[PDB]
């Protein structure tokens, strides 16, 4: 109880300042306390950094979390924390299982039917069960409605282990942080060969933040997943990716039949979240028991998933 | 506190007891209590304390008007 | 912050009115404080013609509010901010399941006025709440009421080309995530339909002016029935046609942006609510 | 009888001291079995003591 | 007039401790005060297996030795204790009128009851999770009747 | 959270410049960086809108989309102090812009390139060689028609143009300057519109032509006034087909996605969602939409 009282008493909001306008002698000591509060909450000392931890409840927002109920064979325990997960829409109304995908188990949903592929098939060796999770991949990519049945649910922050019927928790909206109050930062892990920086392909104003966009795109061999990092807005990166998708407008020209509406859409772009632009993405390497793939490490993520907008 | 709630709830303060739970505001109406002397139509009437009205059984009062 | 907004009810609410306001307590509604123009009820009044586009522009202009508590004289409600979230519920009599959909669209209720309303006999206003529905259902009912308005006005003018049962078989039902709903298809929705009609009529000459602005690359992709219009038209008529067409195109594009698009995270089907923020 | 005492005894507000003790054992008395006189005669040849 | 309205309250609580129940017979409890920093646990048994020298020609088990490990199971216990800030801002002040001495100690009796229902909830959750550890590593009796 | 930029001058601001900047307090200014202390050379919209080159407004729209926005609260000697605009805070923005559009409807505002001219919002610093131009803040119903006039002048340079050159409002008509050449990125937006139109022309429906034919020959609405009682022949040769529902339903789904993509293309520049505008105080409590 003494430990609990000493822990609650430090983690308490400071009381609001009163100015008794009515009385005379109380107003003087209250504005005395007011200037003694400002003078120790502004100057260079340890008092002004002591004041920042009280948080005075607009600036800080506890995020929302998504409790998802998944199968253990459709997931892997050995993955990193900050993997952006992609929930699949289920046709049955009372289902109970929300089939999510890490980018590697979704990369084996990409390639099985046609670096990243090595660690992908090292993490998810048998793809028949993962092709049995989705009821239709080839027809749904044939009519190109796969982008709306796949919704992103933000990066994983807590994975409680279970041998059957695993349960994961992702931040769907808000500042990406862990769930356990022994506090740590959830660094968003993105594999590098799917990650491209848009200034690199662009080859002048400083923003506030540099956002991260996923773009499920419909290449003619199969689907493709590419994580786009842009300092610009959403309706600006639609135009910028219209510039980037140069041979797609030639392919949609060279499939000249217009009544076949399948090749008239080329993927869709969804905004995942906002990390800071003054601190860029860090490169890192993620190791399995045998292999190591280079992985983009992204810190200070604020997840806010947007709709898929058609290129 | 202005009552005797000691045997009702019990002796221990951690198990049971009293707690301030709401501060209700009521408004009692202020009513003017009038008297016959405080009102001003007592100017018209010279009023006396007879204190036993059964002592006067005759309804008629004799007026001796001297001119 | 302090966000509790109260509205001024003139007359006290009776028991059935309390029950009907309690029945849909979790839903959202716009805002203009006056109880007269409290929501969408001044477009859905009997005073004006129920025009869709002015209703949409009013719904996208003014702010929204989710109400928390109901009383005999007060209506506790918090308006919407872009900062934080509110827990909202699906309390609409056309019931659409919010199973796992990350987006919610706020549109005027096209399923009839009586379906999403509360009629206050004692007061001065009859309030309505807009439709909060998942966005593939939103664009699907926009398709199946727009094309039904077109294919209905066509068979009112000429019933020799199409069939009413043929359009009512498909254009009266939406099917999203295995749920099969029926559309109450009965005026309404005529100005938006004729706006779309004017757009797709004047879009041939619009595309011709655009491809003549900057050659056979963009002239191959029209088909032969989609290419031939003669090169004789007045300057003022062409300019006014292009200006009015591009005005209706911009309004129609911002209109098929479905307004205030809400986003949800955790839909709890046991309690029928989801954590909802403004996006 | 023990099943009745177990099914009656649960949580109850407004508690206090051990009231209504006995004199021989000094144990607090849990409840009371209001019975008729024939059942009172029968519960002292069955229970016996 | 503003009548202060008193209301009765009963902390319907039985104080259970883990060391007062007999469930702690089956546990060796230690108080590792910084377990939120431990990321893994280990305990190694090196079991030296003897043998029997035999007369007939047999391939002898030359000094077998098993080294096994047991990693610790780590599970957290979390309660959520609310505390109204109307009752909190009158704690930092001082009473000088009987209405403030009526509501200040009435807030003390609320926050102290919220603290002694937060420790009790953790003790009940500790007993519950010790029992759940025991039940998860409990094979049934019809299996252990012959496997043991 | 301190949200306050102190943009500092190198040289001394003269008294007439102090009066001209004190006349503009509360107006939107776009910044180069989001940090606490900046320089003037980089404040405002002048780095993209210079006197030497042609007014190209589409790159100014994407500049206003990308970089942050700030309101001007305090101007003094050698320094002028700005307040940034973040989501989650309500800001007071006053109407100090020279083509006056009255915000009576409390509609959503829009931040524009100075299409009406530079020299009324050019406000000039003779301390240091820089020109601060203030972006036009105005409601989005005016903004869509100004953007369509910008986009339509370039295609009607070849073939009455005073109607496209000026703006239309309820009270007044204001003159906005058009260039003879839009620029590279305006030509890119016109090119993307031309490719969108030349693709989507074949994905137009067939049923609404029967509606417009029977409505022209039957009942004149106020909206049916543009045709001057005339129908072309392309409508007829696409009405030599019979009507079905399946191909039209797939075509209307791809028409929904294409109209959403056009909504993405037209929505340029920042928009501000106003709440509780005060006409007598002339300021508006706004936040970023």
């Amino acid at each position: 109880r003494r430990r609990l009282q000493r822990r609650i008493a430090g983690l308490l909001p400071p009381p609001a300042r009163r100015l008794n306008i009515s009385r005379g002698s109380e107003f003087t000591r209250d504005v005395r306390g007011l200037v003694e509060e400002h003078a120790q909450a502004s100057s260079l000392s340890a008092a002004a950094v002591w004041r920042a931890g009280l948080l005075a409840p607009s600036g800080w927002r506890p995020p929302v979390f998504g409790d998802f109920l998944i199968h253990a064979s459709s997931f892997n325990n050995a993955e990193a924390t900050g993997t952006p997960l992609f929930q699949f829409k289920q046709s049955d109304p009372f289902s109970g299982v929300d089939a999510v995908f890490t980018p590697l188990s979704l990369f084996i949903l990409m390639n099985h039917g046609r670096g990243l592929t090595r660690m992908a098939n090292l993490l998810y060796d048998s793809p028949a069960t993962l092709a049995d999770l989705v009821p239709d991949f080839g027809r749904l990519v044939a009519d190109r409605r796969f982008h709306n049945f796949i919704t992103p649910v933000g990066p994983l922050v807590e994975n409680i282990k279970s041998t059957y019927l695993n349960k994961i928790t992702t931040v769907v909206h808000g500042p990406v942080v862990s769930k356990a109050i022994p506090r740590s930062t959830v660094k968003v892990t993105v594999p590098q060969e799917a990650f491209v920086d848009l200034d690199a392909w662009l080859s002048q104003p400083c923003p506030a933040d540099a956002r991260l966009y996923v773009a499920l795109t419909y290449e003619e061999a199969g689907p493709r997943f590419t994580f786009f990092q842009s300092s610009r807005g959403h309706c600006q990166i639609m135009n910028i990716l219209r510039i980037y998708y140069s041979p797609s407008i030639m392919h949609r020209y060279a499939v000249v039949q217009p009544l076949h509406i399948e090749e008239l859409t080329f993927g869709a772009v969804a905004c995942l979240g906002t990390f800071s632009a003054t601190d860029g993405w860090r490169r890192s390497a993620f190791n399995y028991r045998g292999s190591s793939l280079p992985v983009v490490e992204i810190d200070s993520f604020y997840s806010n998933v947007s709709d898929w907008e058609v290129i | 506190l202005f009552h005797s709630f000691d045997l009702l709830v019990g002796k221990d303060a951690r198990e049971a007891g009293i707690k301030f739970e709401v501060l209700l505001g009521v408004y009692t109406n202020a009513i003017q209590y009038v008297r016959f002397l405080e009102t001003a139509l007592a100017v018209s009437c010279v009023n006396t304390e007879f204190k036993d009205l059964s002592r006067m059984t005759d309804g008629k009062i004799q007026f001796r008007i001297s001119v | 912050m302090d966000l509790k907004v109260v509205v001024s009810l003139s007359s006290r609410l009776y028991t059935d009115e309390i029950a009907k306001m309690q029945q849909r307590i979790g839903c959202i509604l716009p805002l203009a404080q006056n109880v007269q123009g409290l929501g969408l009820g001044q477009v859905y009044s009997l005073e004006t013609v129920p025009d869709y586009v002015s209703m949409y522009n009013y719904l996208s202009d003014c702010t929204l509010a989710v109400l928390d508590e109901v009383s005999v004289d007060s209506l506790i409600l918090t308006k919407i901010v872009p900062g934080q979230t509110y827990a909202i519920k699906n309390k609409y009599q056309p019931f659409f399941q919010w199973h796992g959909t990350g987006s919610l669209s706020v549109m005027p209720p096209v399923f009839g006025r009586e379906h999403a309303t509360v009629k206050l006999e004692s007061n001065d206003v009859d309030i309505v709440f807009p439709m909060v529905l998942p966005t593939p259902i939103a664009e699907e009912v926009l398709q199946k009421i727009l094309l039904f308005n077109v294919y209905s006005r066509v068979v009112m003018q000429a019933p020799g080309n199409a069939d009413m049962l043929d359009v009512h078989m498909h254009l009266g039902s939406v099917s999203y995530l295995g749920h099969h709903y029926e559309l109450a298809l009965p005026a309404l929705l005529d100005n938006l339909s004729l706006y779309f009609c004017i757009m797709v009529t004047l879009l041939p000459r619009a595309s011709m002016r655009l491809v003549r602005g900057l050659n056979l690359f963009q002239e191959m992709v029209p088909d032969e029935i989609a290419r031939i219009d003669l090169d004789d038209l007045s300057v003022a008529d062409d300019l006014s046609r292009m200006r009015v067409m591009m005005t209706y195109l911009q309004s129609l594009a911002s209109l098929f942006n479905l307004g205030p698009r809400l986003a949800t995270a955790a839909y709890s089907q046991e309690t029928l609510t989801a954590t909802c923020w403004l996006r | 009888l023990s099943e009745m005492v177990a099914a009656v005894s649960g949580e109850s507000v407004l508690k206090g001291v051990s009231t209504y003790t006995t004199a021989k054992g000094g144990e607090p008395v849990g409840g009371v079995f209001i019975v008729t006189d024939n059942v009172l005669r029968q519960l002292l040849t069955f229970l016996g003591e | 007039k503003f009548e202060v309205l008193l209301g009765v309250y009963t902390n319907a609580i039985q104080y259970v401790r883990f060391l007062e129940t007999a469930l702690a017979v089956s546990c060796v409890n230690t108080e590792f005060k910084d377990l939120s920093r431990m990321t893994d646990g280990k305990i190694q048994f090196r079991i030296s297996v003897p043998t029997i020298a035999h007369g007939d020609g047999r391939r002898p088990s030359k000094q077998r030795t098993f080294i096994v490990v047991k990693n610790c199971h780590k599970h957290h216990i979390s309660t959520e204790m609310e505390l109204s800030m109307l009752d909190l801002e009158i704690l930092h002040s001082i009473p000088e009128t009987p209405v403030e001495y009526a509501e200040y100690v009435g807030a003390v009796k609320t926050v102290a009851s919220a603290l002694q229902f937060g420790v009790d909830a953790l003790e009940r959750g500790l007993i519950n999770t010790v029992l759940s550890v025991k039940l998860r590593h409990a094979p049934p009796m019809f299996i252990l009747q012959t496997l043991a």
